[PDB]
């Protein structure tokens, strides 16, 4: 519905009517894919002691 | 603790009703009608198929067409017809076609865009009516020029001057000119714009004088308003890049802002706020005084003026009794509001060193040093001596 | 059937990211970001950066 | 790694990613994206030997 | 912690509630776009729609061609040309005759050419170079022209005519207001003192000078005096220029100044369309060199311009093209400068007059203390000392309320060198 769907709700569509298919909450942008390249966090502060 | 219950006496059993209400009446609606209304919105969505191409109204010729530029790359004579008015739309709108054969089928829109979206704030101010003390005499000079013909228009008529239209905010960092004129906005219960001025430019270009258009045209239809153009430096003298990608955007940019803010008529009812670090990041002629009246100077807190900022903070956290008001000022030298604010940060995170709930005597001392130390200079004194 | 799919004409594309285990989200060389189911007998371990 | 936040780390002036969009309005959506995933750390990286 | 802790989840609920409330009021709102006499058009609206008959695209000519000797056959012609008239009426080794003339190459605002036929509708004499036409979705042929450019409609607001502006507007009675009069009146009036001397006479002025002025003003003033009719371009508030759209906002105001008599084409603020070029700057345009390219050539055309007057305003003349600045375009030039003592009593008494204040002023005296200043910024010390005035509750600003307005701009100027003089003891 029109209840279900809010403002600055990412969405996938068709193509041919570009008809909605449903709600995503994965935001697909090249800064959100920078992290998936870092990757995690990593070391430990007496790794880096001194 | 029974005042702040009182708040919620107030607020919850209020807003916990009106959500309620809302709730309910979306099915309650429906019910009053079942013909004449229900019939034409049948026939609309009979009419009006399944997706929408977007438009963008250029104008209209008297002879039931028009003219619109849309995403799609050419042009069209699209005729004005079924559920529209001739009368219902303006030029420069945004208008709905039909995708099979563009048409305008009505409007839904009117001046809805993204642009128009980021301008527009339903936000709360942070400051209301000057929350945090420092620069009074400023404030009565803003309030001169652009709170007072909104508040009573009656008072410049009897002096048979025209009313004054926009401010310049201007000079230092850490001074709280964009706050002040959070403040002012609240006061009144004005419209609010900010949008920022460097959110019009980008990389592509011939986007960028839509923008500067729109934000005028909106500010017009909910007029009463304020315009905050924050950091119109940015798109000042200054260009994009030396090489390429940006030669003409902040050329056209600039200009076509000069062009509608002059052109609307010398109006005293929607103000404007230009906010810059210095005129030495824009042209050198602007728009051009008479015109832009008033123009705002902030220089540094004086021995009264950062008292008064620093009362307010010291007063939020534990203590006072331990360093005198007095002693504070004494130990510091005149510096913007920021470092004032900055001294209270510092002296909360040495009393979670210490591990105290209190503010203690030496939090203070220490705190007052390390800002003085960032930010110095002693050349002053060493000319001198 | 399948095989004839896979052999060219193809588009470059760039893979982003999974929304799905078996659907994913690319953006095209063409400029167009398009919703595209993936096929099986292909990594999805190795997919996923 | 111990506060458990993101990372992101931001290498250098931004301009570089227009795979969507421009790297100028990722600035912007630096916003939205700290937000939505909060807690976070960001790592702004820019050692200014620009000068 | 009670007394805060318990209080603080319970402000947090409503400010969740009230985020709540908001998406459920935004997914309906008002009913719908139904208006009873559009529900009469819908008539007619379903016909046309599933009809073969919109959209039409804009495309606009950018070449013609005459269809015959244009080299449409290739087989036994030569070059790119023919006979500019036959190229298959005067052979018929081509095997082929064809009658058609003014075939026309247009241009899509996808920016994609084609040449196309001619309509039932359509003769040569209803289509030219510049002029929108309509055309089909898919297989092109023109249907019916539309009007030259989009400059129609939007002109018309910048032009007003005969002005009410006179020399009373104007503060000072300048020396440039004394060299412009001999421009427009003097050979209107009499164009045989001109002859008989064997000066060609003036028509050509430049009026330019730093802002605030009042440049116009005075153009303006003459304007009514003269009693000549006024047509105002301003070419940095108008800014279509693209692929010679420009030269289409000249033409038709020069055009249509031609066709009456007594008329004076002011040209205005051509610092951008159909100033400079930018092929030699880093912004690559050209579009306003078709601006310029046209605008030299009416003037050219115009003369002997039978006592219709151009003049020209624009800020630098660092902006103009150097044919302009040869004789017979731009004649006369009057730089505006900063107004003597008197001349900025005037522009302060017309300020005043505006103004319900005591009379017991004097204008002399306020501009003494006044520096030598534009006039923008006397229009500034009145509206400064309008806001004094009020804040103090007089309905009146005393001669000390403008002495404290004048003071403030000034003290402005002390900021940026250093303050502090040896004028407060002597
Ligand atoms: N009159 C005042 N109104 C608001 N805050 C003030 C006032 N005077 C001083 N302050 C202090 O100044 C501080 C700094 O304000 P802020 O950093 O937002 O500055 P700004 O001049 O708007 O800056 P920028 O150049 O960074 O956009 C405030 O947090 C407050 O402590
Ligand atoms: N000669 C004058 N008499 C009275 N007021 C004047 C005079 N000259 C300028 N002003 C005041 O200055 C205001 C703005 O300047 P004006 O429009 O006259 O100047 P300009 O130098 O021709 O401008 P632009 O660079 O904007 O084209 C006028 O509306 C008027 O109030
Ligand atoms: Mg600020
Ligand atoms: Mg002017």
């Amino acid at each position: 519905n029109v209840k279900d769907l809010k403002a600055s709700q990412r969405v996938c569509l068709r193509s041919d009517s570009y008809m909605l298919h449903k709600v995503l909450e994965n935001k697909a942008d090249p800064l959100v894919s920078l992290m998936m390249v870092e990757k995690v966090p990593d070391s430990t502060y007496d790794m880096v002691g001194g | 603790t029974r005042c702040k219950l009182k708040l919620l006496r107030m607020e919850r059993i209020k807003d916990h009703l009106l959500l309620e209400e809302e709730f309910v009446s979306n099915s309650e609606i429906l019910k009053p009608f079942e013909k004449k209304q229900e019939e034409e919105k049948k026939q609309l969505e009979e009419i009006r198929g399944n997706p929408l191409s977007i438009g963008t109204l250029e104008e209209i010729i008297d002879d039931d067409h028009a003219i619109v530029t849309s995403p799609t790359m050419p042009d069209y004579y699209v005729s004005i017809l079924s559920f529209v008015d001739k009368e219902l739309l303006e030029p420069g709108c945004s208008v709905l076609l039909h995708h099979k054969t563009m048409s305008i089928v009505g409007v839904l829109q009117d001046d809805a865009d993204p642009m128009v979206s980021v301008m527009k704030m339903d936000k709360s101010p942070t400051e209301s009516y000057s929350d945090i003390g420092g620069l009074e005499s400023q404030i009565q000079e803003i309030k001169e020029s652009v709170e007072l013909p909104l508040t009573h228009p009656e008072l410049y008529e009897e002096m048979g001057i025209k009313p004054p239209k926009g401010v310049i905010l201007y000079g230092a960092p850490g001074t709280g000119k964009t706050l002040l004129a959070k403040a002012v906005a609240n006061q009144t219960s004005a419209t609010f714009l900010r949008i920022v001025g460097s959110e019009l430019i980008q990389k592509y270009l011939g986007d960028g004088p839509r923008l500067c258009r729109q934000i005028f045209k909106v500010a017009g239809e909910n007029a009463p308003s304020i315009v905050f153009i924050d950091e119109i430096d940015a798109i000042g003298t200054k260009r994009y890049d030396s090489n390429s990608g940006g030669e003409r955007e902040i050329q056209r940019t600039m200009l076509e802002l000069l062009n509608q803010l002059d052109g609307f008529d010398d109006r005293g009812d929607v103000k404007v706020i230009m906010a810059t670090n210095k005129i030495e990041t824009l042209d050198p002629a602007l728009i051009r005084p008479g015109r832009i009246d008033r123009k705002i100077l902030f220089e540094n807190p004086d021995l009264s003026t950062k008292k008064k900022i620093l009362g307010i903070h010291t007063s939020k956290m534990n203590l006072s009794e331990d360093v005198n008001l007095e002693t504070l000022v004494t130990t510091k030298d005149d510096l913007s509001g920021a470092d004032i604010q900055a001294m209270c940060t510092e002296a909360g995170l040495l009393a979670l060193r210490e591990r105290r709930m209190q503010v203690t005597a030496e939090d203070f001392k220490q705190a007052k040093e390390r800002v003085m130390k960032n930010k110095v200079e002693e050349n002053l004194e060493g000319l001198y001596l | 059937e399948v095989k004839r799919i896979q052999s060219v004409p193809l588009v470059i594309g760039q893979f982003l990211e999974p929304i799905d285990q078996n659907t994913g989200i690319v953006s095209s060389t063409t400029g167009m970001s398009y919703v595209v189911r993936i096929l099986s007998t292909l990594d999805r371990e190795l997919l996923k950066p | 790694h111990h506060t458990d936040c993101k990372f992101i780390r931001v290498s250098g002036a931004e301009l570089v990613q227009k795979y969507i969009g421009e790297g100028s309005r990722m600035v912007r959506e630096l916003f939205v994206m700290a937000r939505e995933h909060a807690p976070s750390i960001i790592f702004m990286d820019e050692i200014d030997s620009i000068g | 912690a009670a007394p805060y802790a318990a209080k603080l989840k319970q402000t947090e609920n409503d400010l969740k509630d009230i985020e709540a409330r908001i998406k459920e009021k935004a997914g309906v709102k008002e009913s719908d776009t139904g208006l009873a006499p559009s529900h009469l058009w819908d008539i007619m609206g379903d016909r046309q729609r599933l009809g073969e008959e919109h959209p039409l695209q804009v495309a606009r000519c950018t070449k013609i061609i005459k269809g015959n000797g244009e080299s449409d056959e290739t087989t036994t012609d030569n070059n790119n040309s023919g006979n500019s008239n036959s190229n298959s009426n005067q052979q018929s080794t081509d095997a082929d005759e064809d009658d058609e003339d003014a075939k026309y190459v247009i241009n899509l605002k996808q920016i994609a050419k084609f040449v196309v036929g001619l309509g039932e509708r359509v003769s040569p004499t209803d289509i030219e170079e510049g002029m929108r036409v309509g055309v089909d979705r898919s297989k092109y042929n023109i249907e019916l022209p539309l009007p030259p450019r989009i400059d129609p409609s939007v002109t018309m607001m910048t032009v007003e005519e005969k002005p009410d502006v006179t020399y009373s507007d104007v503060g000072g009675c300048k020396d440039q207001i004394e060299k412009l009069r001999e421009v427009v009146e003097l050979p209107l009036l009499s164009p045989e003192r001109f002859a008989t001397l064997g000066i060609d006479p003036p028509k050509g002025i430049l009026l330019y000078g730093p802002p605030g002025t009042g440049k116009t003003l005075c153009a303006r003033a003459v304007a009514n005096r003269t009693d000549a009719t006024f047509i105002r371009v301003i070419g940095s508030e108008l800014v279509q220029k693209y692929v010679g759209e420009g030269a289409r906002m000249v033409r038709e105001l020069f055009e249509m100044a031609r066709t009456k008599k007594a008329c004076i084409i002011f040209f205005d603020e051509i610092d951008a369309v159909g100033g400079a070029r930018f092929d030699d700057g880093a912004g690559g345009d050209n579009e306003v060199q078709r601006t310029m390219l046209e605008l030299i050539t009416q003037l050219d055309g115009f003369d002997p311009r039978g006592n219709i007057k151009v003049m020209f305003a624009t800020n630098r003349p660092n902006t103009l093209d150097p044919a302009l600045l040869r004789p017979g375009r731009i004649d006369r030039k009057v730089e505006f400068s900063l107004p003597d003592l008197e001349g900025r009593a005037n522009i302060f008494r017309i300020h005043s007059k505006s103004m319900s204040v005591e009379r017991g002023i004097r204008w002399e005296l306020i501009s003494r203390l006044c520096p030598n200043s534009t006039g923008a910024e006397l229009r500034s010390v009145c509206t400064e000392a309008g806001m004094f005035a009020i804040r103090a509750r007089r309905k009146v600003a005393t001669e000390k309320d403008f002495l404290k307005a004048v003071d403030k701009v000034i003290s402005g100027y002390k900021k940026f060198s250093s303050t502090s003089r040896y004028m407060q003891y002597n």
